[PDB]
């Protein structure tokens, strides 16, 4: 039917403003001033910020607006807080159908330096009686969210087996991810020791477990 | 107060049909225009059937006419969604959402019901406990969990003493494998002196293969 | 992260004495002034005392001394109050909190424990199911909950269907009857639809008197 | 030694500014400059959010300040939100001791006036065999934080064995209360009906049990 575009991303320093675009067609965003702007924070459902072009929702402070000139609606948010990151989407009415713009993720910036904790479990009983064994290292409460993670036996490095997830954002935009080292119960018992090396910012930290 | 209540979500082979539904209240249902939206994993909202206020008039995104059928009752007031012949990119988390004032926009929304179509079956989970190291217990602190491995799909839910237990407790975003399959851990940390007089118990729910597992955690 | 742990609060006599525990993590604990502070109900912040990184050295508010001990060592990274010949005005909730440049101010917080004193004697609720209507269930949606009666102290905990349920789930504030008992209510709201094919059971948890129920919720 | 005196309470707008003063002595507020404010929503920990006189901590917008003048220390609150209703604290080394103020409620204000939801659930079948019976009448979703509570049999209204609690407010700052009818197994199956009867701002709401 067609398709609203905003920009992938825009990224503000706290207490700045930026604006999202929203660009339609005379049939939508230029069709009528029913333009909406959602706001959804991940793993809830989206919030309705602005409804018919500039009027806020209960709720929804002044540093939120809305705005359009032609067929291009926009979102200001001004005095940027960490709270507001967040994805929108702008709506239109389209006629004969509705239609969610692109959708925009707003990161914002500032928010120190956080280190990750790590915490390394050995393969449990039950888990090696079931002849599996899986040793998982957790990685919380970093930033910025990326690590690189090196797994070890003895001395030497292991890179067969290992799973490793994309780091996400915990509740406070704060960083988790996981690693998983799948062995045999008799590589487990092979070794005096396994390593999670857990690198972030130049600085690496390391755990380490075995079989005892 | 003014709530959307939905069920009807499942795992689904391709062709296969599903009925989602959404039970309102707190408001005048009938008066309200009511829609169906969903979202793809990392993906964007995309709106897909409305119903006017009456019933009878409908409107379809194109990905669905054909497919689906929105449909309501003001008597019971209940919103519904025929899926037929669904294929894998229906895959999504649907919303119902309502519109009291057309064109106004949508402000009441139901928390959303999870579609899974895949040509593999449900899996089950295997939970291990992850016990509590007899080492930095010189210290004050004490790090236990659950290693909930090999579902499918997603999600898995994790709460600790039957819910009572929410201090201390993070449950980690699953890893995909290789196999498709789904693993995640739970871990919750706890004042190593609470090791000998308390009781932690992990209790993993997975709604798709009806699996619900209390996993004591204890020193090892 | 940056974690404190809180233990040992609990109902007691007049006259009776209690010690309370706090395990930290994430942070230097040795290099950090440690502070109780407490909360009588509905009231304010009160400092209580506090003892510098290095040990030893304490300060205490008026309001406690020759009664409470502040503590620690920093090998077990853990902070204790010892409190003796305990009076009714001493029930609050007690935190922890840290600070490790003096002057500062505080914020690691533990999330508190809560001291009873009281002649007392701990009662543990009796839970009553409270079934939905096969009348309200004409419409969409179904509330069905549970009824906590009559315990003490403070507080109750309420989940549903192990922690997994949560959507629609309301937990009202305690009733404190002319018998110095509280009771209270909670209610989930639910399609109706739902009613023959899923099981809702209320997780009731009193700490005080040991007391975790599980009450199964079935229409009448 | 020491007091360090807030007003009780504050209220506000959205979008406007309140301002909290703390006065205590020259030995404390104006005996240092290390006042700290701290804002504790109901049922949580404190949070620390200006800490020597005028710095904010990490995360906390602009729009929270602290100065001070001799011996009394104000933290103002500029475009108030929903969210900063809460109580603050004041809080001032005081050379052998710490000292927290007396603590300000701070209230915002507008929020759309709300109708209560009203639930009565009837005595149970465990209960009865227990002899006893209790009706619940909950109250949600209100606004403003008062109600009244009638309870009915069949025609007529009943007075004893009701306890009825406080409005607390709910997550939202919309407000909820309960009700407690205590009567015998044998005066409930001598009644056709029983009633709980709720208004909030001269509109009644009722709902109404009956044995069966």
């Amino acid at each position: 039917q067609s398709e609203l575009t905003q920009p992938r991303s825009v990224s503000g320093s706290p207490g700045q403003s930026v604006t999202i675009s929203c660009t339609g067609t005379s049939r939508d965003v230029g069709g009528y001033n029913y333009v909406s702007w959602y706001q959804q924070h991940p793993g809830k459902a989206p919030k309705l910020i602005i409804h018919d072009v500039i009027e806020r929702s209960s709720g929804v402070p002044d540093r939120f607006s809305g705005s359009k000139s032609g067929n291009t609606a926009s979102l200001t948010i001004s005095g940027l807080q960490a709270e507001d990151e967040a994805d929108y989407y702008c709506w239109s009415f389209a006629g004969s159908y509705y239609v969610f713009g692109t959708g925009t993720d707003v990161t914002v910036l500032g928010q120190p330096k956080a280190n990750p904790t790590v915490t390394l479990f050995p393969p449990s009983s039950e888990e090696l009686q079931a002849n599996k064994a899986t040793l998982v290292c957790l990685i919380s409460d970093f930033y910025p969210g990326a690590v690189t993670v090196a797994w070890k036996a003895d001395g030497s490095p292991v890179k067969a087996g290992v799973e490793t997830t994309k780091p996400s954002k915990q509740s406070n935009n704060k960083y988790a991810a996981s690693s998983y080292l799948s062995l045999t119960p008799e590589q487990w018992k092979s070794h005096r020791s396994y390593s999670c090396q857990v690198t972030h910012e130049g600085n690496t930290v390391e755990k380490t477990v075995a079989p005892t | 107060e003014v709530q959307l209540l939905e069920s009807g979500g499942g795992l689904v082979q391709p062709g296969g049909s599903l009925r989602l539904s959404c039970a309102a209240s707190g408001f005048t249902f009938s008066t309200y225009q009511m829609s169906w939206v969903r979202q793809a994993p990392g993906k964007g909202l995309e709106w897909v059937s409305g119903i006017v206020s009456s019933g009878g008039s409908t409107a379809y995104a194109d990905s669905v006419k054909g497919r689906f059928t929105i449909s309501r009752d003001n008597s019971k007031n209940t919103l519904y969604l025929q899926m037929n012949s669904l294929r894998a990119e229906d895959t999504a988390v649907y919303y119902c959402a309502g519109e009291l004032l057309p064109y106004y926009g949508m402000d009441v929304w139901g928390q959303g019901t999870t579609v899974t179509v895949s040509s593999a079956s449900t899996k089950g989970p295997s939970v291990f406990p992850l016990a509590p190291s007899s080492k930095s217990t010189s210290g004050g602190t004490a790090a236990l969990g659950c290693l909930v491995k090999d579902y499918f799909p997603e999600p898995v839910t994790v709460s600790w003493n039957s819910g009572a237990l929410t201090s201390g407790v993070h449950t980690f975003p699953a890893v995909l494998q290789s196999s498709g399959l789904y693993s995640l851990s739970s871990v919750v940390t706890v004042p190593s002196s609470s090791l000998g007089t308390q009781t932690y118990i992990c209790n993993v729910n997975h709604k798709p293969s009806n699996t619900k597992v209390d996993k004591k955690v204890e020193p090892k």
